[PDB]
């Protein structure tokens, strides 16, 4: 994977340059964003079990169909299937959130995600909007000034899978 | 189902079945019309089985529906009733099909890690399932209530 | 790393197919022609009036 | 996998409903078939060799040129995996008819064949006629209402390689 | 591992008799039996769960000291590893029931499970006691006949372990 | 055995047996007795069936028993007819077990090399359990002669 | 029924019901359990009443089950017998409707003319609602047999 | 006509079959309305001229058209007609009320009403529209419990008329 700081480096080592003033600014704004990633992740850390709790309660609140006979979310072995995806994109989006880089996410989970869903039939739509859902719950708990942040990486997938 | 559970286990073994498995499949074959009764049986008791059953769990365990409890409230006991309701036609599937396998694909596989998301104790969900057994036992001969409770069973251990 | 594509996302569901219910299947129809002897047999053990 | 029992059930899961008239009804005329199923079952895997034997020396008195030198079924590795390929479809047909349906198929045998044999230069249309040279051969020995029944599952697996 | 019948079949091929009358006296008297067996086996796979709940209660009421600090079974880790010890042995032992002979003991649980401990530094006699409040357990919920038929596993499995 | 195996195949998933896999256990059960009055008959004309089998044998191959041929000795003729013997308590056992398993596993792993160092002839083998077969299936009755017969043709495509 | 009674009485009147007819309607519905109890009563019981009937009815009149009687022979005796069934299960209509309507309009209205195509006698009718009545009343208790004697009085009288 | 009872007597009638346990569900519903139907029908008979007098001065007042010279409730002859159709029905629905059942309704009012008004020149909304007046009027005087029951076979006369 690849963060904010190692795609400074990379960048500054293709073309064999040290760093300028320009690469120490980016530095600075990352080092100076830190903090505030950091406290994000540690809440989500504390409250991820809840996260996925209350998303996709509202995701299946919006979509009762998806829990009902017919849907693909309808069996005990389907529902398992669908909470653990939510939690697979909460863990990598609070990972590309501490990393200030999107690179994990489609290193990680993107890669052939489509190609799965289309043939399991997992609908594409409803699996972005318990992304969204969790965007929500999750921005709503991390606070304004790093839901921000963390809406970013939610949108990312979001635009990945749709 | 048992044709199902017999056809995989010889695919593993990339033979033809046995005659003690084609044996089995005619037993199995003999027993359908008592399964077909029994699932009428207990299909048309329905809502008898799902109201005494909630009944009997609500009276043996009172936090469930006391405040602070997973059920609580009018809509989470309805919530409560038609998970047993669900069960219930699992049951009758599991019983057509002369194994517990439609009962595993479709309400044991994965179903912790649901309830957990659900904060949904397991152990009521135990007492439910004893609960419909005796409903459900109640209405039937005592053979047939034999295979009955064995599902009902296999599902009580399954949750537990 | 020849390529990062997945060759198995995962495996097709063969639960439901479209159309050939197999009900028209002889055998299935000479199983309806049975049942329908078996409960007019049991019609049959009815009293007559 | 999937029977005649399991389509019933997944046909009413997916409906969320308790049997009805129509799936008791279905679900005699399968237990009404599963001793002449069993019957069948029994006596090809009684003569499975047999049929084997017979339907691999028609499809090669048709075809001189798959066991002449150079042929897709020119050495003892190739003629052996040949007729082994033979008993493949031979056994899984008699899994399809005692199981009532034909999803064993599609989800063990067809799956990836045609590939298979196209990344191989094994001949699709001979495989065929070796097919119906099995179908030929199994009908005279199950009798004619197991012939029609086992010629359902033989054609299924002509008709999904061709 | 060996059944009753697969026990009788080697005693008379090391000595490569037919069998006479004793053999099929044995053979009828394990068949008598197969019916109760049965009903045990389905009984203790319901409640196998509740009696390793009540069976590690007594164990750990009657020696306190296990599950304290400084007791062998005083961690989550090494609880764990106990009470996942004694459903081993219920299931097992529930497996010879079934088969009728102990020969499964020998060759999954005794085989190498004394010097296992040993070197673990597991108390044998608390183990042992174990294997006992388990039988009792059992012998309640399966009844007379089927309570001694366990408690014959059970006292092996004690002497093993012993 | 059929419950040996059954146990087995639970102890590979670490499950108690399921109630479709106990009715299965329930159904070997109840056949045990016919299988045992089936071993007793076998068993108790055991004497003529291995005359029956090594006679008709020895006129289709006389070539075993002529001059040159594996068999030919008295010492070596009563060397194949305790192989027949062998393999009839071989079939006896089979068939209280319900499965091939005790025939294979004394009688089938290793038989090939062992009639290799033997210069045993293979089709002689087959030759003679297709004749034992016969004379086993004359002397039972007709329900008990196809499993008779299932276990005899076992041993003969193992051989072949 | 009572309510179609004096729902048509009023209406060929014009008028709203009385008084009167709502004291009857109302003593008519607050009835309702008892008389629901009695078709209850009579309906589970169907078979002894018919059998018992016929038994009454062919020994009291031995020429109707006589050669060239009209129900002579099995076929023609299960016709009388399944006669006297609608002829129950008209009277358990009428008991539950209130009045003896069911029965007037299903079962009376014509009768003559279907029995003269028939060839069936009207006194044979009549002494078999009798032997029906003498049955049916002896399962039920004194009022209850009343109440339901009227019935069978109401049809007797039509039938004759 | 056929009330309640006459229903399931002819449900069960034209199947040839003793009443059920749902037969006998159905004629218990009825006799627990008894009363109420009786009570409803005594109150709307007891005040017949008064739901007329406020239904006819809603109609006219929400429709001054119909009583200006040149509308069809314009003489003493036509207003005196109208409020006489209004008698009509008010007097049907309460017999349906305690029949349980509408088909007096179709008998004696419905059949032929739409072609008898079209041919008259009576306006069948407006008339739809007395028939509502007359059903929010006399719901408040029969009670929830009665008004729901008579509100009904208001609603049958209305979409019979339409
Ligand atoms: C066919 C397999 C299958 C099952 C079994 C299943 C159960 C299930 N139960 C749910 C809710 C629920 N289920 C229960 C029932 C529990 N509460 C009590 O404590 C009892 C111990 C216990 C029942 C006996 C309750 C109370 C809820 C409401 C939870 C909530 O509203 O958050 C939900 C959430 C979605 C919805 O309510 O529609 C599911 C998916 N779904 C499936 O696809
Ligand atoms: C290059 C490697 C290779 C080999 C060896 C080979 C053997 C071979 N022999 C065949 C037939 C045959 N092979 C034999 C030979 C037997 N007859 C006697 O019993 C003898 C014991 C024995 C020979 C000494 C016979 C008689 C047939 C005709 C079988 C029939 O038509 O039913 C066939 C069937 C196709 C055909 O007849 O053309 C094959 C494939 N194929 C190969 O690709
Ligand atoms: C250092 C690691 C460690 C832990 C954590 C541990 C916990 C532990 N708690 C126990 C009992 C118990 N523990 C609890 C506590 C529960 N009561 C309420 O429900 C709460 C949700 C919850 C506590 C917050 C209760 C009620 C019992 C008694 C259970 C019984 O007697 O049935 C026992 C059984 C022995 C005993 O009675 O003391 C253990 C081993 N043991 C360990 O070696
Ligand atoms: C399939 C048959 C089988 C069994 C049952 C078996 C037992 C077994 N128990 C172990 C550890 C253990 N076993 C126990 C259980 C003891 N402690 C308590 O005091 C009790 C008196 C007693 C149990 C009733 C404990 C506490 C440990 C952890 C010891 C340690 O790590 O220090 C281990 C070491 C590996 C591991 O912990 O995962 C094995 C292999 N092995 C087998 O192959
Ligand atoms: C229970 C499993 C088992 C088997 C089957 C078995 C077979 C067996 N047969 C043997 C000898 C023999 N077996 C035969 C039999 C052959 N002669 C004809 O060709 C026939 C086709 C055929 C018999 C039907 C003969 C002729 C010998 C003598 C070989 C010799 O001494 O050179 C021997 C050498 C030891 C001895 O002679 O005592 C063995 C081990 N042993 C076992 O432990
Ligand atoms: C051409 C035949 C014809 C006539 C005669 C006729 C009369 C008539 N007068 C009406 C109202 C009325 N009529 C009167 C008149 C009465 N008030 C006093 O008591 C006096 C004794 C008396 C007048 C001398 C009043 C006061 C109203 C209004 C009532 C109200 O709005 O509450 C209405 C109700 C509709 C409306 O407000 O216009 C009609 C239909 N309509 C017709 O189609």
């Amino acid at each position: 994977m690849q963060d904010a700081i190692t795609s400074v480096i990379n960048t500054y080592d293709v073309q064999g340059k040290y760093f300028d003033t320009s690469a120490f600014d980016k530095l600075k704004a990352y080092y100076a964003t830190g903090e505030l990633r950091v406290r994000a992740a540690g809440t989500i850390s504390a409250n991820a079990a809840t996260i996925i709790k209350e998303a996709s309660a509202k995701l299946f609140s919006n979509q009762p169909d998806l829990v009902r006979p017919g849907g693909n979310a309808y069996t005990t072995r389907r529902y398992a299937a669908c909470v653990r995806d939510m939690d697979y994109f909460l863990r990598y989006a609070t990972y590309a959130m501490l990393a200030g880089d999107t690179s994990i996410l489609d290193e990680r989970v993107l890669n052939g995600l489509k190609e799965t869903y289309n043939s399991l039939g997992v609908p594409i739509s409803s699996t972005v909007q318990g992304i969204q859902a969790m965007k929500e719950v999750t921005g709503s708990l991390v606070g304004s000034g790093a839901a921000k942040e963390m809406g970013v990486y939610f949108d990312y997938l979001s635009s990945g899978l749709s | 189902s048992v044709v199902t559970k017999a056809i995989v286990s010889a695919d593993a073994e990339a033979r033809y079945l046995s005659p003690g498995e084609l044996d089995r499949i005619r037993g199995f074959v003999s027993s359908g019309e008592r399964r077909l009764r029994v699932a009428q049986t207990l299909t048309e008791s329905r809502e008898r089985i799902i109201k005494q059953a909630g009944d009997q769990l609500f009276q043996k365990r009172p936090d469930l529906v006391s405040p602070g409890g997973n059920a609580y409230g009018a809509e989470r006991t309805a919530s409560c009733l038609r998970d047993l309701d669900y069960y219930l036609r699992l049951v009758t599937f599991g019983i057509v099909a002369g194994d517990v396998t439609p009962i595993e694909e479709i309400g044991v596989i994965g179903v912790k890690e649901m309830y957990r998301n659900l904060e949904v104790p397991l152990p009521g969900m135990v007492e439910a399932v004893k609960a419909m057994k005796s409903v459900a036992t109640g209405l039937l001969s005592g053979d047939d209530s034999a295979e009955v409770g064995y599902y009902f069973d296999y599902l009580a251990g399954a949750l537990a | 790393k020849q390529s990062a594509e997945v060759v198995v996302p995962s495996f097709k569901p063969v639960t439901s197919p479209r159309g050939m219910d197999m009900s028209q299947t002889p055998l299935m129809l000479q199983a309806m022609g049975d049942i329908a002897e078996a409960e007019q047999e049991v019609a049959l053990q009815k009293p007559l009036f």
